[PDB]
């Protein structure tokens, strides 16, 4: 159809000039490839953790908690504690 | 995106077919239009209840076929409509895109995709309003189901078929009930058994966006959308849109249930559909009838529960099992509607408003609610060995009915109200966290055997949470046959009683 | 089978008559009981420590 | 970048749109009405001696 | 031009019948203007009844309207200013500088009625929205594009703190803000635009920060209808017109349902069951559903509420009840209490702090706040009927930190330039999260707690403690 | 017309609730399409027109003064009406006279919690609010602590004397 | 002259003693069983007995109540109200006459009772 | 409303009443009758003079025996003779 | 718009449009659910009894300008349009 083929036509050739050919567009003045292409490629960055969400910033598991290996000090109070706790048994 | 210009040049050609054929010389012309109903004269052959295309774009059914003006109403916003614009027969009763393939996906009106996410396939296409299968057709509930928050599930089961109902006040979360009741739909859905499948297709009749925005969230959250196929209608949609939904999620159900495969359903909230359905009467030019509503209004509601039924082998044994949700003002039990719909849903769980704020985050009132069906299709753990247990469910309601302002007449009456009321502290089964078949009727046979009637009344929100894990973690032989041996035995039962006592014990 | 592992500071505790008053052993059991269900939670809650690269990239 | 993905794509149909307005607006500035009429005629024409 | 012809037919009280010639009559909303003596009279097409007949419910008060007035059609909604010019002043919702000030001359015009936005670009998992106010800025798992009132008090203070809240949200954030009065009294209106003269958030000559688009009590039951929505588009147009994310104050949910039910009464509809009509939701589902989060900001008005009688037998109370996340008890006491603001985080409850929602330092805070004002709280009523010596160890330590909590609470208000001339104060996320973890982590704890009375943040509590414990002694 | 002069002036639309009630008739035969309360909702547009039509002039216009004086008929007090509420939500107050204390012998009997004047303060008298301060206070207890009635005995004395003041009051 | 004399007298004494504690429920519940007549509070206890024996097991409500249906003969029914309006057996419990046949099925019950709750 | 408003008067049989046992049930003191006894033959009347007056004892009695406790000699008299009559 | 439409109700529909000789005999246009409209009996004493020619007597207490209306007091079977 001619109303369908014309459409067709103005709806493809100016989308070749919105997407399909890289003249941007000439009735809007800022271009969408100086404006999204980069700077909102980092939008989404930008809404997630900048230089580290892509990064992961490192963050090593470390070790847990124990006695130093402490059994001239620990031991010997550890032993007359628990001896005074076995005074209520 | 150059799918969408493929997208474009089909549906243009479609259009181009469409116009060079278009076979409309006499079609009517929209008289005038208004409140989503528009009066048309023409259309001298259109056959009742078929959409009509309209030439704004939004599209509506055609419900009085009066002489001469034929009437329909607008599905949709009339901002863009107006009077004289030519009216398109569609030459089809409404139908709704209706298939397997719509999982996950939240369809407008008669199933337009709303979410974004494109086509979705078609496993048929029916008209909204289908005839129930009869009596021979029909069968009984032979086989239960789980409603995943114990919610006095145990003891008022929901089984194949078991056209359930609700009640409660604006914000009362009764849709939440509904959220958790469909959550289930992973415990055995997500599995791959079809005799466990229950694939639920929830409704959202009249609800603010926002909310099913984060309805859509908790469904994807916690994984649901792979198993609810959650239909829309906006409370900033059209009444027609709104009136036609739970025909929409009929159509559904009978697309699901009908191929044999056991399926359920949840209608959201119903009153707003009710409303839908006054709008639709009393703004095109039908009387009002009793409580200022349309008198249809039991008519309506019937066409939408009486769909849902549970069939029998000879029409593959498969179920729609419906849980329609309706709402009060004051949780109000007597009303029209209320009342109406209680007649015809086979079972009640009626949400409170002191409760609500009271004592309970599930607040279902627990000798008000009520299922048709207790006996049959319960939960044979539930029953089979704790059919004691769900007697002494209604029992200790009806003592806890008692439990007011009497006096301290024995000590039996008093060691009732004790460990009932530890067993309804421990009964509300917490939000968005169904975990049902393994050890429900172990709350009230502890009770019984006094294991955790011992504890403290507060400390059970931690002991009950304890003795899952110990039953998990410990008893997971004995735990995870009761989930799958189907019932709890004698020789089953001591060894929970020895779970029971490490429980008690650590 | 961390069932017995507990079982016999659970026993003890049935036996305890002598041990009761235990004033720093139910705090390592405390520790315990702690490090295995953070252990629960990191198995269950968190996903595979891998990537979905089959499909999602 | 998959939310970054799907906001662009939906950027990009809503740009499509955008210039199909121009697009439009170009049908009927330039005279291909009168390039359509005819067309528009030929259609009819068939259509009614299809039955 | 095409101006379509028009004939005043048929006023039916408010509502207006106008009959115009085939194929120019206006769709159904398309707005229509008759200029009478009276200036100018808005019609919003009311319904399309046909006959070339179409009936209208006017904007204005239909007085004086006389037969055989010819109508035209403008071809679409309520025509309005747009843009940062007209913001700040008493604009009508005629859209003509009700303020007096001087016309509008905002050369572009934005509609009223518009199309709902897209939810399927909207905020699902919509960003957590920092407002100035770090007791609602810790405490309240919150979103972008949504919406928050508990407003309780009747302006006791509030507006006040109202213009201060505009005046914030149009710096911090670089936005706009719209308090839209909708049957709101023209003394009302009198004392607020007085009030905010001298409040700065809008001036007759200095930089403007909050939206007056009012419709008072004295237009008719269609422009009430009406005004609310050519509030949250005047909003909407200035929040996409300089990307700028605009906080929205409206006047009251139930003044705007009420006022849309008056409306459709008066179409002709026929009672509910109760005090409704045929078409009560979608009056206030035509503006509230169009206000979401998008990426050039955000769209998360604020509804005013003073709860009547404080009973939730209202459905439209319920659910703008619903709407807010967390409640900011606004008791009276509390404001004499030590807190100018008074926003009480003890009613800050929601579920929706989870571990990757809303983040888990900024739960914590939720929790610590909370947990601490809520035991405070619950031991006043036991211990101080018992006595100041109840107080144990940790019942001490418990109220020494929760009325540190309730004394820090206070921020100097912006908007108070006449107040006791306090240069504005408030926190951010970075401040606000640590700061209050830190203050509950006994950082000055030791500190008297008179300090943290009319004190900010971190930032400044410092150098007035300081301040207190040496220019004294 | 008294006030743009300038001066002040009291004007008492007295029942108004009856002249809501006449609109309401008014609407029905001239067939206006009923609604809630079956009162055209137009009751409520004319009620705000005639409402909106008094206060205080600036120095703009020469500042003139006008106060309304409308009443209202409680049906059981009816809160959830339609008239009733415009009533009271288009007057900056509502001094809600219940019948009850009336019925208690008192010829001007107001109800102490209800009355709430929101602008009663640009409009109040220093010297009279120096002891109100106390009144409402008073006034507040008293209906806080008349609860305990069958418990009196016991309650505490500083409570007692509460009673007695708010009783005095 | 339908069902017998003593069956018409039966039903009028139950439906009084009935009536009667529905008429005094309202000063029952404003102020006890206590503040009012011994004769009253007997009056009061026969017929929560009664009310509680006007309950029985049908055979196919055995679904809900899941006791097996019992069919009480109208002549031993006539007798077992007249009987426990009579006061043959005032002393049985009163959860023990709920889902029962008729008064033997009540003492039975009633033993049952001594039995388990003890 | 409208044919107590034209008839006669009532015998308004409420439902207590006949629940009551008191078949036929004609709740005497809501009953009325504007005729009266001067359309009654004297014979009933010399007894009916003072049975009206016993029932209207009876119901000012009604209340003070649903307490259920003691009182005067003219109460419990009272109470007696109602229930009797 | 020149006018308003050619009218608003009416009360009469059938189309001789000619003399009336239904002064005894009645045309029953409406007839059903036990309330029947007839044509004819042009000064008919209100509230009297009128007689169907199927069998079926009927008292009329309608007596509306254009029909008067007369219940059918029986088993509205028997009645049919234009009896």
């Amino acid at each position: 159809q001619d109303l369908y083929l014309r459409e067709l036509k103005d709806t493809k050739l100016a989308p070749s000039t919105l997407q399909d050919a890289e003249g941007n567009v000439k009735p809007w003045n800022p271009p969408q490839k100086p404006n999204l292409p980069e700077l909102e490629l980092q939008g989404p960055e930008a809404l997630k953790a900048y230089t580290e969400q892509n990064v992961e910033t490192a963050h090593v598991a470390k070790e847990s908690e124990e006695g130093e290996s402490e059994p001239i000090e620990e031991d010997w109070l550890v032993l007359d504690d628990a001896e005074e706790t076995k005074e209520s048994h | 995106k150059a799918q969408p210009t493929e997208v474009s040049s089909i549906l243009e050609e479609r259009i181009k077919g469409v116009s060079d054929e278009a076979n409309l010389n006499e079609t009517g012309r929209v008289l005038a239009v208004g409140d989503g109903i528009a009066r048309v004269f023409g259309l001298n052959n259109i056959q009742a209840e078929e959409l009509v295309e309209f030439s704004s774009g939004v599209k509506g059914m055609a419900l009085n076929l009066e002489p001469g003006q034929v009437g329909i109403v607008l599905f949709g916003s009339d901002r863009l409509v107006k009077e004289g614009e030519l009216v398109k027969r569609t030459g089809n009763i409404v139908d709704v895109p209706v298939g397997p393939g719509l999982l996950g996906r939240v369809v407008d009106a008669l199933g337009n995709p709303i979410d974004g996410k494109g086509p979705i396939d078609a496993a048929g296409r029916s008209r909204a309003q289908v005839k129930a299968p009869g009596i021979l057709p029909r069968r009984s509930v032979h086989e239960p189901v789980q409603t995943g928050l114990k919610a006095v599930d145990a003891l008022v089961p929901i089984g194949r078929g078991q056209r359930e109902l609700i009640i409660g006040d604006r914000q009362t979360g009764k849709t939440a009930v509904a959220l958790d009741t469909i959550l289930n739909q992973k415990r055995w859905n997500n599995g791959s058994d079809e005799s466990k499948k229950l694939y639920c297709v929830y409704v959202a009749v009249g609800q603010k966006r926002s909310t099913v925005a984060q309805l859509v969230q908790t469904l994807e959250q916690h994984d649901a959308m792979k198993y609810s196929i959650i239909v829309a209608a906006t409370a900033s949609e059209a009444a027609p849109l709104q009136y036609l939904a739970p025909f929409t999620a009929a159509s559904i159900g009978e697309w699901f249930r009908d191929n044999g495969k056991h399926a359920l359903i949840v209608y959201d909230d119903l009153s707003k559909q009710a409303v839908a359905y006054r709008q639709l009467s009393l703004l095109l030019r039908r009387p009002p009838g009793r409580e200022a509503y349309p008198g249809d209004v039991f008519y309506l509601h019937s066409r939408l529960l009486e769909r849902a039924a549970k069939l029998s082998e000879k029409e593959g044994s498969g179920s729609l099992t419906a849980l329609p949700v309706i709402e009060t003002q004051g949780g109000d039990v007597s009303a029209y509607i209320p009342t109406n719909v209680i007649s015809i849903t086979d079972g009640q769980i009626f949400l409170e408003a002191e409760l609500f704020y009271k004592g309970i985050r599930p607040a279902i009132n627990v000798g008000l609610s009520v299922s048709r069906v207790g006996s049959a299709a319960q939960v044979k753990a539930l029953k089979q060995v704790a059919g004691s247990l769900k007697l002494f469910l209604a029992q200790y309601r009806e003592v806890a009915a008692f439990a007011q302002f009497g006096s301290d007449l024995d000590a039996s009456t008093k060691q009732t109200l004790v460990r009932g009321e530890r067993l309804t502290q421990l009964l509300k089964q917490n939000q968005y966290s169904p975990l049902a078949t393994e050890e429900q009727v172990p709350l009230i046979y502890a009770g019984v055997n006094g294991h955790l009637d011992g504890i403290e009344l507060s400390r059970i929100g931690e002991f009950e949470s304890s003795f899952l894990s110990y039953l998990k973690s410990n008893h997971n032989e004995l735990l995870t046959e009761i989930r799958e041996k189907g019932e709890l035995s004698k020789e089953l039962l001591a060894s929970l009683k020895s779970a029971t006592e490490s429980f008690v014990a650590t | 089978a961390k069932s017995a592992a507990n079982k016999l500071d659970w026993a003890k505790v049935i036996s305890s008559l002598r041990i009761t008053g235990s004033t720093a052993t139910q705090l390592s059991s405390f520790k315990k009981r702690n490090d295995e269900a953070r252990r629960q939670l990191l198995e269950l809650q968190s996903q595979p420590t891998e990537v979905d690269f089959s499909h999602y990239r | 970048w998959v939310r970054y993905e799907a906001s662009l794509r939906q950027l990009e149909q809503r740009q499509l749109a955008k210039s199909v307005i121009s697009r439009v607006q170009s049908e009927l500035g330039n005279p291909k009405f009168q390039e359509k009429v005819l067309q528009q005629s030929i259609s009819e024409i068939e259509q009614l001696l299809s039955k | 031009s095409t101006p379509i012809t028009g004939k005043v037919t048929a006023v039916i009280g408010a509502i207006v019948d106008v009959h115009f010639e085939q194929s120019e009559l206006p769709a159904i909303l398309n707005a229509l203007e008759i200029k009478t003596p009276q200036g100018k009279l808005v019609l919003e097409v009311a319904q399309h009844l046909g006959e070339n007949t179409v009936r209208t419910i006017a904007m204005d008060g239909t007085e004086g309207l006389v037969r055989g007035e010819k109508v035209l059609d403008t071809g679409g909604p309520i025509s309005v200013p747009v843009g940062r010019e007209t913001l700040g002043r008493i604009i009508n919702v005629i859209g003509e500088p009700i303020d007096e000030r001087g016309p509008i001359k905002s050369k572009l015009r934005k509609p009223i009625h518009a199309d709902p936005p897209s939810f399927a670009e909207q905020s699902t998992s919509a960003e957590i929205l920092e407002t100035g106010i770090k007791v609602v800025d810790l405490l309240a798992p919150y979103a972008r594009g949504g919406k928050i009132g508990l407003f309780g008090g009747a302006g006791v203070g509030k507006t006040v703190f109202i213009q201060e809240l505009i005046n914030n949200i149009a710096k911090a954030h670089g936005g706009f803000s719209v308090f839209t009065g909708v049957g709101e009294r023209t003394r009302e209106g009198n004392d607020l635009y007085r009030e905010m003269k001298e409040t700065g958030v809008i001036n007759l000559e200095g930089e403007s920060k909050v939206a007056l688009v009012f419709g008072q009590m004295n237009e008719p039951p269609g422009a009430r209808a009406r005004v609310a929505l050519t509030g949250l588009t005047i909003a909407e147009y200035f929040r996409d017109e300089e990307g700028q994310d605009v906080l929205l104050f409206i006047d009251n949910i139930f003044r705007f349902t009420q006022a849309g039910s008056e409306v459709s009464a008066l179409l002709g509809r026929i009672p509910s069951a109760v005090g409704y009509q045929p078409t009560l939701a979608t009056d206030m589902g035509l503006l509230q559903e169009r206000i979401t989060t998008t990426k050039k900001g955000s769209v998360t008005s604020v509804q005013a509420v003073y709860v009547p009688a404080d009973d939730l037998t209202d459905p439209a109370p319920a659910t703008t009840f619903a709407h807010l996340d967390a409640t900011t008890v606004l008791s009276r006491g509390i404001s004499e209490l030590g807190i100018y603001p008074a926003v009480d985080p003890l009613d800050s409850k929601s579920r929706l702090l989870d571990a990757a929602v809303v983040g888990q330092e900024h739960y914590d805070v939720a929790s610590k706040v909370q947990e601490t004002l809520q035991t405070y709280k619950s031991l006043q009523d036991i211990i101080a009927i018992l006595g100041m010596d109840e107080l144990s160890e940790q019942d001490k330590l418990t109220v020494e930190r929760a009325r540190k909590i309730q004394r820090f609470l206070s921020q100097p208000f912006a908007v108070a330039e006449v107040f006791t001339g306090i240069p504005g104060k408030l926190v951010r996320l970075k401040d606000t999260v640590a700061s209050f973890k830190a203050v509950l982590e006994g950082k000055y704890d030791n500190i008297p707690e008179h300090a943290f009375y009319m004190v900010g943040g971190i930032e400044d509590v410092v150098a007035k403690a300081e301040k207190l414990a040496a220019e004294a002694n």
